[PDB]
């Protein structure tokens, strides 16, 4: 939880951000806007802000969210249309009701107001599902007849549990993995 | 009703004044500096200027005076930091009027009566609440109408060079610019006193000061109000076209002095120059500008942005006239060969080139031969220009029986088709029919860019 | 008296300085010396810190 | 167009008994309203507002 030192343009230099990482998201400013740190000396951290910077005044909050910039991958964007990051120019129409794109807007990726028809995988519970296997599918579109839902790579163990079909949406558990003894929730997207 | 407007928050009066470097003042104490922030500087001679806060370090705040730095003292300056950034205040009276560079009024009348307070920024249109322009405009000239078209929306530059007359055809276009009435804003950055009389004059004549509103720049006015004064003309059209529901076309002249003021900011700040010493974000600025003309999707209104722009030595290759062209859509050529030739307009079709041409001619918007035609002149101009290069190297008798008629086409196109009077106010589809007459001087064999069916219809 | 009661404040508020110079009209000069007490309470309890040092009327 | 020079002086004539009929209602229009606007005025001026920034907290 740092705060800002520096603004000049799109490049914002925020003190007190030791324990950082490089190209880590991180909400610079009140309005939370979304920054990409890319240079790190001593506990200052140099931001690239990803909206408009205007306004940004020394001391305005900055909150590391710990992870690099991150796309979401699943079900709800095969039709739609994004920003540079993955902002849905539609959602934001339709929520903020305007003509421009407000700052710091955090319209989920992928909207969570959609119920998506889930038929599980070829795997039950108590097998072994490595990154990247198939555990389902939803139905998207005619095109799309399958969105084969995707264990996330990088994430191994086995099926503690698994959702039957069912018109599940994204935020809504589809299927448990243990590993280690710590048992990970993973959602349609 | 913004009842939020009836508050008062005081300001704070810097004394602590340091760094005053060119176009820049650097404060050392500030508390809780704001980025894009504006500042009144008071003089020790009295007069306050307009500033804008570049940068903040953790207790500095290198501001920008957009009336020059001549005369700031290290002493007695005193510094208010207002608390926002600049907002221009509209209104729909604002039409009709003339103003200063930082929209402070020249016509010896009132302050603007606010309507609204407006940021010179502006807010980012959502790409999803976009129109496609599709609604060409009937420039009246035929070298742009029937070869590089226009549509309501469309940010066209005018490329051309020292002393030739794109504020004549840009005046010429401002005048005569009905589809096939429009509110005019004009942004003079950095133009002589000539060209902007020249400008207010021709309005004048045409009847445009009923529904225009000059934001004058002069030469001998402050080169950094050159920064602020197109944004504070394009946020004047950003009104005008969307809340009041006006058709709005910028006329944005100048804006390689608008790029030689933003090196000049850019050099004070001792930052990584970029191509030619303009700063690396320019195409980031110049986007800014250019991008705040189009339609939108609730609201029926336009700012048909055209930016007239200088070459410093007739290359396109330079940075201003080259991120012009990668942004703004389209470009319109005037060319100091034409001209010397002694040709109006001087426009060179060849580099004229228009986007949302394909999409806003033919097919019914205007007569079904227009993109064909179009082709056509451009294919069998290409050819006459190669045809003479070739004539003028080699042997006059070695071009082909093509090559000679291209050379034709070429004298009868220069010479009668772009060649045109001003005020002529020629119809589109008079052009076309003029066009079609100079493809008559083929034979209906090599006309091969013309689909079939049309070269049968209109031949 | 009250509207000066904030008038010094809130301009207190702004500078967050432990020092202050109150330049005020030759007539409110008894009022404010007055009030210094009330002036430094408020400011202490609307920065959340400790009530300012000084304030001296210029 | 001396004449018409001549007649745009009686239309500046013309244009100033027009100007004069719409600037009639900008007297009317402001002393209908004035005092409820001072009324706002004077009670914003005097308003007390006291808050630190908000960064300062």
């Amino acid at each position: 939880y740092g705060a800002i030192y520096s603004v000049s343009g799109p490049v914002v230099i925020a003190e007190n951000m030791i324990g950082c990482a490089m190209y880590e998201l991180v909400k610079v400013g009140h309005d939370n806007l979304v920054g990409e740190v890319i240079r790190i000396d001593g506990d200052k951290a140099t931001i690239q802000v990803y909206e408009e910077t205007a306004g940004l005044t020394v001391g305005d909050p900055v909150l590391r969210t710990g992870k690099p910039l991150s796309v979401e991958l699943g079900p709800g964007l095969m039709e739609t249309i994004y920003d540079g990051i993955q902002r849905p120019l539609k959602a934001i129409k339709e929520e903020s009701q305007s003509i421009y794109i407000p700052r710091g807007i955090d319209t989920p990726a992928l909207d969570r107001t959609i119920k998506w028809q889930f038929t599980p995988g070829k795997f039950q519970v108590g097998d072994h599902i490595s990154g990247g296997d198939i555990y389902g599918s939803v139905f998207e579109n005619s095109l799309i007849s399958s969105h084969k839902i995707l264990l996330p790579p990088r994430s191994r163990g086995t099926i503690t549990w698994i959702a039957p079909a069912g018109e599940y949406t994204l935020d809504e558990k589809i299927l448990e993995v243990e590993f280690d003894g710590k048992k990970s929730d993973f959602t349609l997207y | 009703a913004v009842e939020q407007g009836f508050n008062v928050k005081p300001r704070l009066n810097y004394n602590t004044v340091s760094g005053v470097n060119g176009p820049l003042v650097i404060l050392e104490k500030v508390k809780f500096p704001r980025y894009n922030e504006i500042v009144n500087l008071t003089l020790p001679d009295g007069t306050v200027r307009q500033g804008q806060v570049l940068e903040i370090r953790g207790d500095r705040a290198i501001v920008q005076v957009f009336e020059g730095t001549s005369g700031i003292d290290v002493k007695k300056t005193t510094v208010e930091f207002t608390g926002e950034s600049l907002r221009i205040p509209v209104s729909e009276d604002m039409l009709g009027r003339i103003f200063d560079g930082s929209g402070r009024p020249i016509d010896n009348g009132p302050k603007v009566f606010a309507e609204d307070y407006l940021d010179i920024n502006g807010s980012p249109i959502n790409p999803y609440a976009r129109i496609y322009p599709e609604e060409m405009i009937s420039t009246g000239v035929s070298a742009i109408d029937t070869m590089n078209s226009i549509a309501r929306g469309q940010k066209i530059p005018i490329f051309s060079a020292s002393g030739l007359p794109h504020n004549e055809i840009a005046a010429q276009i401002c005048r005569q610019a009905g589809l096939v009435n429009f509110s005019i804003v004009f942004a003079a950055m950095g133009v002589n006193l000539e060209t902007a009389r020249f400008f207010k004059q021709d309005f004048e004549e045409n009847g445009s000061l009923e529904r225009t509103s000059l934001f004058l720049n002069l030469a001998n006015d402050p080169t950094i109000e050159r920064i602020i004064t197109p944004r504070l003309a394009l946020t004047t059209a950003e009104y005008l076209a969307y809340q009041t529901e006006r058709h709005v076309l910028t006329i944005l002249t100048d804006m390689s002095s608008y790029a030689d003021a933003l090196r000049e900011v850019s050099a004070a700040r001792e930052e990584v120059p970029g191509r030619r010493g303009y700063p690396g974000y320019m195409y980031t600025d110049l986007s800014t500008i250019y991008e705040r003309a189009g339609r939108v999707e609730g609201r029926n209104g336009s700012i048909t942005q055209i930016p007239i722009l200088t070459m410093p030595n007739d290359d396109i290759t330079h940075p201003i006239p080259d991120l012009t062209g990668y942004i703004t859509e389209g470009q319109i050529f005037v060319d100091r060969q034409l001209h010397n030739k002694g040709i109006y307009p001087p426009i060179n079709v060849l580099p004229s080139l228009s986007r949302l041409m394909k999409s806003a001619i033919g097919e019914g918007m205007t007569r079904k031969d227009h993109g064909d035609v179009s082709n056509q002149l451009y294919a069998k101009y290409a050819i006459g220009k190669d045809a003479a290069a070739m004539k003028a190297v080699v042997g006059e008798e070695a071009l082909s029986i093509e090559d000679k008629l291209s050379l034709e086409f070429l004298e009868k196109f220069e010479k009668t088709f772009i060649t045109q009077g001003a005020y002529e106010d020629r119809t589109v589809f008079e052009s076309l029919d003029q066009a079609w007459s100079l493809l008559r001087i083929y034979p209906k064999e090599m006309l091969n860019r013309i689909s079939p069916k049309i070269l049968d219809e209109f031949y | 008296k009250p509207i000066l009661q904030s008038l010094i404040v809130e301009a207190l508020l702004k500078l967050l300085e432990p020092k202050a110079i109150v330049k005020a009209l030759e007539r409110d000069v008894d009022l404010i010396e007055s009030m210094k007490d009330d002036i430094m309470r408020e400011y202490g309890e609307k920065a959340q810190r400790a009530p300012l040092e000084e304030i001296v009327i210029s | 167009e001396q004449k018409n020079a001549g007649g745009v002086g009686e239309l500046e004539k013309k244009a100033e008994a027009g100007v004069q009929g719409e600037l009639a209602e900008i007297k009317k229009i402001a002393e209908k309203k004035k005092d409820d606007v001072v009324k706002i005025l004077i009670e914003t001026v005097i308003k007390p507002s006291a808050e630190v920034h908000i960064n300062a907290l």
